[PDB]
């Protein structure tokens, strides 16, 4: 089976360095035109860098020039990209993609039609310090309710929300995080549920914010008055 | 450079419709080189067609390229559920190749009205100076609607963030939150805080509403 794994991505201050690296497994990995390919959050996609299958052969985005490094190692089966000078323009998923034409040589980076795909690795550029988020209940009062947990005020992204570790799932709408003016994120998730059931069963939400090692149970039950 | 500009933004198809997707160039494409990608919410694009024409190997024979020059067309002949994605062009034939900035194919169904619900904002986030009041609108069909502030009866402004939903795989509703930020010293001095919602499934507007520290 044929795999693209990126890693390398992270958080970092404007003007530090990155490196990417893609593996490659179940397919000849030195036959190819290799590329990233980066799309910023919300929004379309971008070549960054391409490089021919024996490594001689290499160009790059306008934005990129001069920053950026592109390079592959055949015996490892591994692209690389050097990223020195990160703007906060250069925040995005990267992904690391095969081109669809097997190399017919001469020496050259051409193609240009991608094939195959990583699932990308997320890279943000920002002087912002990483920052947990605080989870707040969202609870239900007055033949459905609902409840949820505001997950306020973290950097970066992302957050995972489950709902009774896994097995409230029916239901359930974690939404889109937003950015707020302060510069941070916040996002709520919800349920909608039976209303006899808020008397009888328990809720839940699990929030996992793991840039900051976050992890935060809370119980979401009725307001009493 | 070429621009690649894909029209519509937003295509709305029941299933079995056809969809039919535009990419324009600045210039010349040369030799045919477009190819067309779908993407799916957190998941990497797929290539479709590559030659303007040519389907990728494994690619549904519902989808289907045409075109050369400055105009190129992708076609899904009758609409499947799960061709709700984004679309995008690409361009090979001079470099730096370039993507169009995609066509959303979003899925028709019946109208379906929001349930609304309102939240007050619990009291731990009031031990520390702020205050979020949430109104959600729960499967709801189509996308469009008005949700309203008002505080005492006053009609807000620029004080509140949406979010909204992709479309559930299920049954191709959105659902979406509206929140009111305010600080918990004005929080406090207001007692009465509404959502309203204006919606196509809805015959009047709904108002969800709470009174400040009552029950």
């Amino acid at each position: 089976e044929v795999q693209l794994v990126e890693s390398g991505g992270g958080l970092v201050q404007p003007g530090r360095s990155l490196r990417l690296s893609c593996a490659a497994s179940g397919f000849s990995f030195d036959e190819y035109t290799m590329h990233w390919v980066r799309q910023a959050p919300g929004k379309g996609l971008e070549w960054v860098a391409g490089i021919n299958w024996k490594g001689n052969f290499m160009g790059y985005a306008d934005s990129v020039q001069g920053r950026f490094t592109i390079s592959r190692d055949n015996g490892k089966n591994s692209l690389y990209l050097q990223m020195n000078s990160l703007r906060a323009e250069d925040t995005a998923l990267y992904y690391c993609a095969k081109d669809r034409l097997e190399s017919s040589a001469m020496d050259i980076l051409e193609g240009g039609t991608f094939d195959i795909w990583g699932q990308g690795t997320m890279v943000t550029v920002s002087s912002a310090s990483t920052k947990g988020p605080s989870v707040f209940p969202l609870a239900p009062s007055s033949g459905t309710a609902a409840l949820g947990c505001l997950v306020k005020d973290y950097f970066p992204e992302p957050v995972t929300v489950s709902w009774n570790s896994g097995a409230l799932t029916s239901g359930v709408h974690t939404f889109p995080a937003v950015l707020q003016s302060s510069g941070l994120y916040s996002l709520s998730s919800v349920v909608t549920v039976p209303s006899s059931s808020l008397g009888t069963q328990t809720y839940i939400c699990n929030v996992n914010h793991k840039p900051s090692n976050t992890k935060v149970d809370k119980r979401v039950e009725p307001k009493s008055c | 450079e070429i621009v690649l500009t894909q029209s519509p933004g937003t295509l709305s198809l029941s299933p079995g419709e056809r969809a039919t997707l535009s990419c324009r160039a600045s210039q010349s494409v040369s030799s045919s080189y477009l190819a067309w990608y779908q993407q799916k919410p957190g998941q990497a694009p797929r290539l479709l067609i590559y030659g303007a024409s040519t389907r990728a190997t494994g690619i549904p024979a519902r989808f289907s390229g045409s075109g050369s020059g400055t105009d190129f067309t992708l076609t899904i002949s009758r609409l499947e559920p799960e061709d709700l994605a984004v679309y995008y062009c690409q361009q090979y034939g001079s470099s730096p190749w370039t993507f169009g900035q995609g066509t959303k194919v979003e899925i028709k169904r019946t109208v379906a009205a929001p349930s609304v619900f309102i939240f007050p904002p619990s009291d731990e986030q009031l031990k520390s100076g702020t205050a979020s009041v949430v109104c959600l609108l729960n499967n709801f069909y189509p996308r469009e609607a008005k949700v309203q502030w008002k505080v005492d009866n006053a009609l807000q402004s620029g004080n509140s963030q949406e979010s909204v939903t992709e479309q559930d795989s299920k049954d191709s509703t959105y659902s979406l939150s509206s929140t009111l930020t305010l600080s918990k010293a004005d929080y406090e001095k207001h007692k009465v805080y509404a959502c309203e919602v204006t919606h196509q499934g809805l015959s009047s507007p709904v108002t969800k509403s709470f009174n400040r520290g009552e029950c």
